[PDB]
Protein backbone atom coordinates (compact mmCIF):
# COMPACT_ATOMS: atom_id res chain seq x y z
CA UNK A 1 0.00 0.00 0.00
CA UNK A 2 0.48 2.00 -2.53
CA UNK A 3 -0.13 -1.69 -4.34
CA UNK A 4 0.00 0.09 -7.95
CA UNK A 5 -0.68 -0.92 -11.86
CA UNK A 6 0.80 1.31 -15.03
CA UNK A 7 0.76 1.05 -18.48
CA UNK A 8 3.85 3.10 -19.77
CA UNK A 9 3.21 3.74 -24.34
CA UNK A 10 5.67 5.17 -26.51
CA UNK A 11 4.90 6.08 -29.85
CA UNK A 12 7.88 7.21 -32.32
CA UNK A 13 6.37 8.77 -35.78
CA UNK A 14 9.01 7.53 -38.54
CA UNK A 15 9.68 9.82 -41.49
CA UNK A 16 8.92 8.19 -44.93
CA UNK A 17 7.11 5.19 -42.85
CA UNK A 18 3.67 4.85 -43.07
CA UNK A 19 3.00 4.69 -39.58
CA UNK A 20 5.20 4.22 -36.26
CA UNK A 21 6.97 2.19 -33.68
CA UNK A 22 4.49 1.39 -30.21
CA UNK A 23 5.80 0.20 -27.24
CA UNK A 24 3.70 -0.68 -24.21
CA UNK A 25 4.73 -2.06 -21.26
CA UNK A 26 2.66 -2.66 -18.12
CA UNK A 27 4.05 -2.65 -14.61
CA UNK A 28 2.32 -4.52 -11.75
CA UNK A 29 4.01 -2.85 -8.45
CA UNK A 30 6.49 -1.11 -10.27
CA UNK A 31 7.84 -4.82 -11.87
CA UNK A 32 7.41 -4.98 -15.64
CA UNK A 33 4.58 -7.88 -16.23
CA UNK A 34 3.65 -7.32 -19.86
CA UNK A 35 4.94 -5.86 -23.35
CA UNK A 36 3.94 -5.18 -26.71
CA UNK A 37 6.38 -4.04 -29.26
CA UNK A 38 5.20 -3.21 -32.86
CA UNK A 39 8.73 -4.19 -34.51
CA UNK A 40 8.35 -7.61 -33.56
CA UNK A 41 8.46 -10.26 -35.88
CA UNK A 42 4.93 -11.22 -34.64
CA UNK A 43 3.52 -8.49 -32.76
CA UNK A 44 2.08 -9.57 -29.75
CA UNK A 45 1.49 -8.32 -25.91
CA UNK A 46 3.93 -11.12 -23.84
CA UNK A 47 4.27 -12.18 -20.87
CA UNK A 48 7.64 -10.17 -18.71
CA UNK A 49 7.03 -11.92 -15.39
CA UNK A 50 6.33 -15.74 -14.77
CA UNK A 51 3.34 -15.61 -13.27
CA UNK A 52 1.58 -14.28 -16.57
CA UNK A 53 1.78 -17.14 -17.65
CA UNK A 54 -1.30 -18.18 -16.06
CA UNK A 55 -3.41 -16.22 -18.41
CA UNK A 56 -5.49 -17.54 -20.71
CA UNK A 57 -5.01 -16.95 -24.62
CA UNK A 58 -7.70 -14.88 -25.32
CA UNK A 59 -6.56 -12.55 -23.16
CA UNK A 60 -3.44 -12.27 -25.43
CA UNK A 61 -5.25 -12.08 -28.47
CA UNK A 62 -7.57 -9.23 -26.86
CA UNK A 63 -4.88 -6.95 -25.41
CA UNK A 64 -2.90 -7.52 -28.50
CA UNK A 65 -6.02 -6.10 -30.78
CA UNK A 66 -6.07 -3.05 -28.01
CA UNK A 67 -1.97 -2.62 -28.67
CA UNK A 68 -3.12 -2.52 -32.34
CA UNK A 69 -5.61 0.34 -32.37
CA UNK A 70 -3.60 2.32 -29.75
CA UNK A 71 -1.09 2.00 -32.41
CA UNK A 72 -3.27 4.17 -34.50
CA UNK A 73 -4.62 6.15 -31.64
CA UNK A 74 -0.98 7.21 -31.48
CA UNK A 75 -0.23 7.25 -35.78
CA UNK A 76 -3.38 9.35 -36.10
CA UNK A 77 -2.82 11.82 -32.25
CA UNK A 78 0.90 12.40 -34.01
CA UNK A 79 0.00 13.72 -37.29
CA UNK A 80 -2.83 15.90 -34.60
CA UNK A 81 0.03 17.40 -33.23
CA UNK A 82 2.43 17.75 -36.30
CA UNK A 83 -0.52 20.73 -36.77
CA UNK A 84 -0.96 22.49 -33.54
CA UNK A 85 2.84 23.14 -33.15
CA UNK A 86 3.45 23.46 -36.88
CA UNK A 87 5.96 20.40 -37.37
CA UNK A 88 6.72 18.26 -40.69
CA UNK A 89 7.06 14.78 -40.89
CA UNK A 90 10.08 14.92 -41.91
CA UNK A 91 11.31 14.41 -38.51
CA UNK A 92 10.48 11.48 -35.72
CA UNK A 93 7.85 12.84 -33.19
CA UNK A 94 7.46 10.96 -29.65
CA UNK A 95 4.04 10.91 -27.91
CA UNK A 96 4.45 8.95 -25.05
CA UNK A 97 1.25 7.81 -22.06
CA UNK A 98 1.49 7.02 -18.36
CA UNK A 99 -1.55 5.84 -16.92
CA UNK A 100 -3.15 3.12 -14.51
CA UNK A 101 -3.99 3.12 -10.71
CA UNK A 102 -2.63 3.09 -7.40
CA UNK A 103 -4.68 0.98 -4.17
CA UNK A 104 -4.31 2.58 -1.03
CA UNK A 105 -3.27 0.63 2.60
CA UNK A 106 -7.00 -0.17 2.02
CA UNK A 107 -7.52 -1.75 -1.19
CA UNK A 108 -9.57 0.79 -2.97
CA UNK A 109 -8.13 3.05 -5.52
CA UNK A 110 -6.74 5.98 -4.21
CA UNK A 111 -5.48 7.65 -7.44
CA UNK A 112 -5.79 7.36 -10.97
CA UNK A 113 -3.50 8.50 -13.25
CA UNK A 114 -3.63 9.54 -17.45
CA UNK A 115 -0.99 11.41 -18.82
CA UNK A 116 0.39 12.81 -21.85
CA UNK A 117 4.01 13.84 -22.89
CA UNK A 118 5.08 15.08 -26.71
CA UNK A 119 8.78 15.18 -27.45
CA UNK A 120 9.47 14.04 -24.07
CA UNK A 121 7.12 17.32 -21.87
CA UNK A 122 4.42 17.17 -20.14
CA UNK A 123 1.06 17.97 -22.59
CA UNK A 124 -2.07 17.11 -21.13
CA UNK A 125 -2.64 15.00 -18.26
CA UNK A 126 -6.20 14.20 -16.21
CA UNK A 127 -6.87 15.12 -12.65
CA UNK A 128 -7.08 13.78 -9.66
CA UNK A 129 -10.67 14.04 -9.71
CA UNK A 130 -11.11 12.25 -12.79
CA UNK A 131 -12.91 14.73 -14.17
CA UNK A 132 -10.85 17.65 -15.56
CA UNK A 133 -7.32 17.75 -17.40
CA UNK A 134 -4.61 19.84 -16.83
CA UNK A 135 -2.91 20.97 -20.11
CA UNK A 136 0.89 22.03 -20.78
CA UNK A 137 0.36 24.20 -23.64
CA UNK A 138 -1.83 26.26 -25.73
CA UNK A 139 -1.16 23.56 -28.01
CA UNK A 140 -2.70 21.25 -25.39
CA UNK A 141 -5.75 23.45 -25.29
CA UNK A 142 -6.79 22.63 -28.48
CA UNK A 143 -6.90 18.98 -27.03
CA UNK A 144 -8.05 19.76 -23.80
CA UNK A 145 -11.28 21.63 -25.13
CA UNK A 146 -11.58 18.71 -27.89
CA UNK A 147 -11.76 16.31 -24.75
CA UNK A 148 -13.80 18.53 -22.86
CA UNK A 149 -16.03 18.24 -25.83
CA UNK A 150 -16.03 14.55 -26.51
CA UNK A 151 -16.40 13.97 -22.56
CA UNK A 152 -13.42 11.95 -22.96
CA UNK A 153 -12.46 12.19 -19.13
CA UNK A 154 -15.34 9.85 -18.02
CA UNK A 155 -14.37 6.72 -20.15
CA UNK A 156 -10.90 7.07 -19.11
CA UNK A 157 -12.83 7.21 -15.40
CA UNK A 158 -14.44 3.70 -16.16
CA UNK A 159 -10.94 2.33 -17.36
CA UNK A 160 -9.12 3.63 -14.12
CA UNK A 161 -12.31 3.02 -11.31
CA UNK A 162 -13.17 -0.55 -13.63
CA UNK A 163 -10.69 -2.63 -15.29
CA UNK A 164 -7.51 -1.22 -13.77
CA UNK A 165 -8.80 -2.02 -10.13
CA UNK A 166 -10.52 -5.51 -11.20
CA UNK A 167 -6.87 -6.52 -12.84
CA UNK A 168 -4.43 -4.34 -10.81
CA UNK A 169 -6.53 -6.93 -8.06
CA UNK A 170 -5.93 -10.18 -9.92
CA UNK A 171 -2.40 -9.69 -10.98
CA UNK A 172 -1.51 -9.07 -7.10
CA UNK A 173 -3.49 -12.44 -6.21
CA UNK A 174 -1.54 -14.59 -9.08
CA UNK A 175 2.23 -12.98 -8.21
CA UNK A 176 2.17 -12.98 -4.74
CA UNK A 177 4.58 -14.28 -4.03
CA UNK A 178 6.97 -13.12 -7.04
CA UNK A 179 5.89 -9.48 -6.35
CA UNK A 180 6.85 -10.08 -2.27
CA UNK A 181 10.40 -10.92 -3.69
CA UNK A 182 13.60 -9.32 -2.07
CA UNK A 183 16.96 -10.20 -2.94
CA UNK A 184 19.31 -8.66 0.02
CA UNK A 185 22.36 -6.63 -0.83
CA UNK A 186 25.48 -8.01 -0.61
CA UNK A 187 27.80 -5.30 0.32
CA UNK A 188 31.76 -4.56 0.39
CA UNK A 189 33.72 -1.82 1.08
CA UNK A 190 37.17 -1.16 -0.94
CA UNK A 191 40.55 1.12 -0.26
CA UNK A 192 41.30 3.38 -3.33
CA UNK A 193 44.46 6.22 -3.28
CA UNK A 194 43.61 9.67 -4.38
CA UNK A 195 45.52 12.43 -3.33
CA UNK A 196 48.39 12.12 -0.31
CA UNK A 197 47.73 11.87 2.50
CA UNK A 198 44.19 11.59 1.56
CA UNK A 199 42.11 8.55 0.44
CA UNK A 200 39.01 7.20 -1.04
CA UNK A 201 36.54 4.52 0.72
CA UNK A 202 33.76 2.82 -1.32
CA UNK A 203 31.42 0.93 0.31
CA UNK A 204 29.33 -1.22 -2.32
CA UNK A 205 25.99 -3.13 -2.06
CA UNK A 206 25.21 -5.66 -4.94
CA UNK A 207 23.16 -7.66 -6.02
CA UNK A 208 19.68 -6.37 -4.44
CA UNK A 209 16.01 -6.20 -5.47
CA UNK A 210 14.04 -4.27 -5.46
CA UNK A 211 16.38 -1.59 -6.44
CA UNK A 212 15.37 1.18 -3.50
CA UNK A 213 18.34 1.28 -1.25
CA UNK A 214 19.76 3.85 0.86
CA UNK A 215 23.79 3.53 1.84
CA UNK A 216 25.02 6.50 4.13
CA UNK A 217 28.48 6.51 5.47
CA UNK A 218 29.63 7.29 9.05
CA UNK A 219 32.07 9.21 10.97
CA UNK A 220 31.87 7.92 14.47
CA UNK A 221 28.64 10.47 13.93
CA UNK A 222 26.70 11.02 11.08
CA UNK A 223 26.84 12.03 7.18
CA UNK A 224 31.16 16.39 4.00
CA UNK A 225 30.17 14.96 0.36
CA UNK A 226 30.65 11.22 0.09
CA UNK A 227 30.04 10.44 -3.46
CA UNK A 228 27.33 8.07 -4.51
CA UNK A 229 25.78 6.89 -7.99
CA UNK A 230 22.52 6.33 -9.25
CA UNK A 231 21.59 2.71 -9.05
CA UNK A 232 22.27 0.69 -11.65
CA UNK A 233 21.07 -2.27 -13.07
CA UNK A 234 23.43 -5.68 -12.66
CA UNK A 235 21.53 -7.19 -16.04
CA UNK A 236 20.54 -10.31 -14.02
CA UNK A 237 17.75 -8.97 -12.48
CA UNK A 238 19.94 -7.55 -9.03
CA UNK A 239 20.88 -3.98 -8.58
CA UNK A 240 24.04 -2.00 -7.57
CA UNK A 241 25.19 1.13 -5.93
CA UNK A 242 27.72 2.66 -4.43
CA UNK A 243 28.55 5.62 -2.32
CA UNK A 244 31.76 6.72 -1.55
CA UNK A 245 34.27 9.10 0.45
CA UNK A 246 37.11 10.61 1.21
CA UNK A 247 38.87 9.87 4.22
CA UNK A 248 42.31 10.70 5.74
CA UNK A 249 45.42 8.13 5.47
CA UNK A 250 45.69 5.55 8.54
CA UNK A 251 42.26 7.24 10.26
CA UNK A 252 39.94 5.70 8.01
CA UNK A 253 38.94 2.36 11.08
CA UNK A 254 36.43 4.86 12.31
CA UNK A 255 34.36 5.29 9.21
CA UNK A 256 31.42 3.03 8.73
CA UNK A 257 28.91 2.33 6.06
CA UNK A 258 25.27 1.31 6.57
CA UNK A 259 23.11 -0.51 3.87
CA UNK A 260 19.04 -0.14 4.17
CA UNK A 261 17.27 -2.47 2.56
CA UNK A 262 13.87 -3.82 2.89
CA UNK A 263 14.68 -7.58 2.33
CA UNK A 264 17.52 -7.72 4.86
CA UNK A 265 16.45 -8.58 8.37
CA UNK A 266 18.78 -6.10 10.00
CA UNK A 267 20.30 -3.00 8.19
CA UNK A 268 23.95 -3.80 7.47
CA UNK A 269 27.52 -2.09 8.92
CA UNK A 270 30.65 -2.53 7.31
CA UNK A 271 33.87 -0.92 7.51
CA UNK A 272 37.25 -1.23 5.58
CA UNK A 273 39.34 -4.38 6.82
CA UNK A 274 42.85 -5.49 4.88
CA UNK B 1 -5.12 -4.82 -18.66
CA UNK B 2 -3.89 -1.81 -20.37
CA UNK B 3 -6.20 0.94 -21.27
CA UNK B 4 -7.01 2.15 -25.15
CA UNK B 5 -7.89 5.73 -25.60
CA UNK B 6 -10.95 7.71 -26.47
CA UNK B 7 -10.73 10.97 -28.26
CA UNK B 8 -7.19 11.17 -30.22
CA UNK B 9 -5.67 14.93 -29.94
CA UNK C 1 12.58 18.53 -26.34
CA UNK C 2 16.07 17.00 -25.91
CA UNK C 3 17.87 15.84 -23.02
CA UNK C 4 21.13 14.54 -22.76
CA UNK C 5 21.87 11.20 -21.88
CA UNK C 6 24.38 10.36 -18.65
CA UNK C 7 26.02 6.58 -18.34
CA UNK C 8 27.77 4.55 -16.21
CA UNK C 9 29.72 1.59 -17.32
CA UNK C 10 30.36 -0.89 -15.17
CA UNK C 11 30.35 -4.43 -14.53
CA UNK C 12 27.75 -7.23 -13.30
CA UNK C 13 30.47 -9.35 -10.95
CA UNK C 14 32.97 -7.65 -9.41
CA UNK C 15 36.37 -7.49 -11.53
CA UNK C 16 39.19 -10.07 -12.00
CA UNK C 17 41.61 -10.30 -13.80
CA UNK C 18 41.02 -13.36 -16.22
CA UNK C 19 37.46 -14.38 -15.18
CA UNK C 20 35.07 -13.89 -17.81
CA UNK C 21 31.97 -11.35 -16.75
CA UNK C 22 29.39 -9.21 -18.34
CA UNK C 23 30.21 -5.37 -19.26
CA UNK C 24 27.25 -2.91 -18.82
CA UNK C 25 26.19 0.30 -20.01
CA UNK C 26 23.54 2.08 -18.14
CA UNK C 27 22.44 4.83 -20.38
CA UNK C 28 19.50 6.82 -18.58
CA UNK C 29 18.27 10.19 -18.74
CA UNK C 30 17.49 10.41 -22.44
CA UNK C 31 15.26 12.04 -25.39
CA UNK C 32 14.28 11.15 -28.09
CA UNK C 33 14.27 7.40 -27.54
CA UNK C 34 16.31 6.67 -30.94
CA UNK C 35 19.82 6.34 -29.39
CA UNK C 36 23.49 4.32 -30.26
CA UNK C 37 25.30 2.80 -27.85
CA UNK C 38 29.06 0.85 -28.56
CA UNK C 39 31.33 -0.44 -26.17
CA UNK C 40 34.90 -0.32 -26.86
CA UNK C 41 37.22 -2.85 -26.27
CA UNK C 42 41.21 -1.25 -26.72
CA UNK C 43 39.75 1.77 -29.14
CA UNK C 44 37.76 -0.98 -31.10
CA UNK C 45 34.23 -1.88 -31.33
CA UNK C 46 32.91 -4.76 -29.37
CA UNK C 47 30.95 -6.40 -32.16
CA UNK C 48 28.15 -8.58 -30.26
CA UNK C 49 26.64 -6.39 -27.94
CA UNK C 50 23.68 -6.89 -26.27
CA UNK C 51 20.77 -4.18 -25.62
CA UNK C 52 17.79 -4.42 -23.25
CA UNK C 53 14.29 -3.14 -24.11
CA UNK C 54 13.59 0.39 -23.78
CA UNK C 55 11.86 1.99 -20.90
CA UNK C 56 10.54 5.45 -20.22
CA UNK C 57 10.57 6.76 -16.39
CA UNK C 58 7.83 8.94 -14.93
CA UNK C 59 9.48 11.86 -16.06
CA UNK C 60 9.34 10.56 -19.55
CA UNK C 61 12.74 10.01 -20.43
CA UNK C 62 14.68 6.62 -21.54
CA UNK C 63 16.51 4.31 -20.63
CA UNK C 64 18.68 0.98 -21.21
CA UNK C 65 21.28 -1.37 -20.53
CA UNK C 66 23.66 -1.91 -23.04
CA UNK C 67 25.74 -5.22 -21.62
CA UNK C 68 28.58 -7.65 -23.67
CA UNK C 69 30.13 -10.29 -22.59
CA UNK C 70 34.05 -9.14 -21.54
CA UNK C 71 37.13 -10.58 -19.32
CA UNK C 72 39.37 -7.51 -17.95
CA UNK C 73 42.91 -8.09 -17.85
CA UNK C 74 45.70 -5.82 -15.65
CA UNK C 75 45.62 -3.96 -19.59
CA UNK C 76 42.57 -3.78 -21.52
CA UNK C 77 40.52 -0.83 -21.79
CA UNK C 78 36.84 -0.83 -21.94
CA UNK C 79 34.51 1.90 -22.77
CA UNK C 80 31.08 2.55 -23.78
CA UNK C 81 30.64 5.57 -26.87
CA UNK C 82 26.93 6.96 -26.76
CA UNK C 83 25.61 8.71 -30.11
CA UNK C 84 22.49 10.48 -29.60
CA UNK C 85 20.69 13.82 -31.27
CA UNK C 86 20.84 15.80 -28.23
CA UNK C 87 24.76 15.86 -28.35
CA UNK C 88 27.19 16.88 -31.40
CA UNK C 89 29.68 14.43 -30.75
CA UNK C 90 29.31 11.06 -29.23
CA UNK C 91 30.18 10.72 -25.22
CA UNK C 92 32.75 7.68 -24.57
CA UNK C 93 33.41 6.97 -20.93
CA UNK C 94 35.51 4.20 -19.62
CA UNK C 95 35.15 1.49 -17.56
CA UNK C 96 36.88 2.35 -14.26
CA UNK C 97 36.97 -0.49 -12.03
CA UNK C 98 36.80 1.11 -8.84
CA UNK C 99 33.82 2.29 -10.03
Amino acid sequence: GPHSMRYFETAVSRPGLEEPRYISVGYVDNKEFVRFDSDAENPRYEPRAPWMEQEGPEYWERETQKAKGQEQWFRVSLRNLLGYYNQSAGGSHTLQQMSGCDLGSDWRLLRGYLQFAYEGRDYIALNEDLKTWTAADMAAQITRRKWEQSGAAEHYKAYLEGECVEWLHRYLKNGNATLLRTDSPKAHVTHHPRSKGEVTLRCWALGFYPADITLTWQLNGEEQDMELVETRPAGDGTFQKWASVVVPLGKEQNYTCRVYHEGLPEPLTLRWEP
Amino acid sequence: KAPYNFATM
Amino acid sequence: IQKTPQIQVYSRHPPENGKPNILNCYVTQFHPPHIEIQMLKNGKKIPKVEMSDMSFSKDWSFYILAHTEFTPTETDTYACRVKHDSMAEPKTVYWDRDM
